[PDB]
């Protein structure tokens, strides 16, 4: 139907992006060649939202895959669904940009990106009516941050008028100890909060305590993490990808979601909550999804609800269950606890019950917040970026690549202000 | 933003090429300096020795002038 062109950059986002393709391919019975094998029509009715139709009926993932070192490419050519991809789609340099976001906006990202516009013209031009442009990446490397928010710049000024989503992985000290992911987040949220239209906030530090605290997992590795990016990805995509009424389009979303234009990133979660392979035998109850995937410690974004007020929820059933009994429980969360929604969004909750459930489970749900609990994120990001920032540690990394300070106290403000209009819609009143 | 994109890029390039110059300059300036500096030592002490070799001339000079 209406085109959405996918685009993942730099280690984490081409990791994330692979993963989303094996999911959502399975989910829609297209298997690595290309070949649909699947038994329903509901996977075929907006396949063509994801995926162009090749003649010999083979479908290839209207995707893009960018990065500035060839590593994590030859990996995911080599992949299981690595051959899945357009070959001319794969996009890549030879240096890598070694954590470093000005080499991936300024110096290294800017030789490479003609090209990748490029594929993306081309893929554009043939679509019918395209509605525009999902990426995965990282916030706190050099490619996927730097290089991908220099794409999404690029991308806006010649597609002014079509929506722009992102998947932002957040970092953490938890998962990272390169010392200047701080400055590649604030760099990048910075040109999230002027050139996006969506951007679901995927927190490392929330993945690595899930996988540890919940999923009982004492080493995480990032194919953990990515597990609970995945399912997350796929649910927050349902919506898009089947026949329904609710949020079915990225346009749609953002008029449901986005009540100021700076404040449009959402906190997703997620029920059940799952480790690869280990087996899920019991369904869960309509009752015990509703209770779960507003658990604090189903939401991929470190942040305490209870610490503020959602303006706007999206809520995404799958399986074959009573919608009678989603619409109770649905209502009986919000009376419940009416106070953490604003009673100046009327209605703000929205709920879809899509009757495919995902791979090896009978039922889940996906939530999608925008809630001003969000603001956490931002200020722990701001803390470590200030206390570096102030005595001016590791800006040599920067300047050597011809920025000026300026330039990180420009997005050190814009972030400060972002957690501002936050603060100030969670005490507003009626 | 796009003209500040090249900007950028502009002054990374401008730096490292003064870092570049400025490197070649003081290195041509110390080799020279070195150079004179390395002559008017050794021409001095020459020339101390050349002083030697008049006063030992005049030296035997003053010797076959006495009769
Ligand atoms: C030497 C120590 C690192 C291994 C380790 N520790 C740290 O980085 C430090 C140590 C001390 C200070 C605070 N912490 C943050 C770590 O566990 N890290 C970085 C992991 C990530 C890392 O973990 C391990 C145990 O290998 C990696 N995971 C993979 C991985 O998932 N690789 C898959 C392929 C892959 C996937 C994504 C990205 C690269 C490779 C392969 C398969 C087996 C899988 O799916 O699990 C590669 S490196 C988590 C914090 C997320
Ligand atoms: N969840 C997750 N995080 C990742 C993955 N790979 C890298 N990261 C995180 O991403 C940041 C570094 O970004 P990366 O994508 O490797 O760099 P790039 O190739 O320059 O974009 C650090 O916070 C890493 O912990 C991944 O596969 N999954
Ligand atoms: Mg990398």
């Amino acid at each position: 139907m209406r085109e959405i062109v996918h685009i993942q950059a730099g280690q984490c986002g081409n990791q994330i992006g692979a993963k989303f393709w094996e999911v959502i391919s399975d989910e829609h019975g297209i298997d690595p060649t290309g070949s649909y094998h699947g038994d329903s029509d509901l996977q075929l009715e907006r396949i063509n939202v994801y995926y162009n139709e090749a003649a010999g009926n083979k479908y290839v993932p209207r995707a893009i895959l960018v990065d500035l070192e060839p590593g994590t490419m030859d990996s995911v050519r080599s992949g299981p669904f690595g051959q899945i991809f357009r070959p001319d789609n794969f996009v890549f340099g030879q240096s890598g940009a070694g954590n470093n976001w000005a080499k991936g906006h300024y110096t290294e990202g800017a030789e490479l990106v003609d090209s990748v516009l490029d594929v993306v013209r081309k893929e554009s031009e043939s679509c019918d009516c395209l509605q525009g442009f999902q990426l995965t990446h990282s916030l706190g490397g050099g490619t996927g941050s730097g290089m991908g928010t220099l794409l999404i710049s690029k991308i806006r000024e010649e597609y002014p008028d079509r929506i722009m989503n992102t998947f932002s992985v957040v970092p953490s000290p938890k998962v990272s100890d390169t010392v200047v992911e701080p400055y590649n987040a604030t760099l990048s949220v910075h040109q999230l909060v002027e050139n996006t239209d969506e951007t679901y906030c995927i927190d490392n530090e929330a993945l690595y305590d899930i996988c540890f605290r919940t999923l009982k997992l004492t080493t995480p590795t990032y194919g953990d993490l990515n597990h609970l990016v995945s399912a997350t990805m796929s649910g927050v995509t349902t919506c898009l990808r089947f026949p329904g009424q609710l949020n079915a389009d990225l346009r749609k979303l953002a008029v449901n979601m986005v009540p100021f234009p700076r404040l449009h990133f959402f906190m997703p979660g997620f029920a059940p909550l799952t480790s690869r392979g280990s087996q899920q035998y019991r369904a869960l109850t309509v009752p015990e999804l509703t209770q779960q995937m507003f658990d604090a410690k189903n939401m991929m974004a470190a942040c305490d609800p209870r610490h503020g007020r959602y303006l706007t929820v999206a809520a995404v059933f799958r399986g074959r269950m009573s919608m009678k009994e989603v619409d109770e429980q649905m209502l009986n969360v919000q009376n419940k606890n009416s106070s953490y929604f604003v009673e100046w969004i009327p209605n703000n909750v929205k709920t879809a019950v899509c009757d495919i459930p995902p791979r090896g489970l009978k039922m889940s749900a996906t939530f999608i917040g925008n809630s001003t609990a969000i603001q956490e994120l931002f200020k722990r990001i701001s803390e470590q970026f200030t206390a570096m920032f102030r005595r001016k540690a590791f800006l040599h990394w920067y300047t050597g690549e011809g920025m000026d300070e300026m330039e990180f106290t420009e997005a050190e403000s814009n972030m400060n202000d972002l957690v501002s209009e936050y603060q100030q819609y969670q005490d507003a009143t009626a | 933003k796009r003209e500040h994109e090249r900007e950028v890029i502009q002054k990374a390039i401008e730096e490292n090429n003064n870092f570049i110059k400025m490197a070649k300059e003081k290195l041509a300036q110390k080799m020279e300096s070195n150079k004179e500096n390395r002559e008017a030592h050794l021409a001095a002490m020459l020339e101390r020795l050349q002083e030697k070799d008049k006063h030992a001339e005049e030296v035997r000079k003053n010797k076959e002038l006495k009769e």
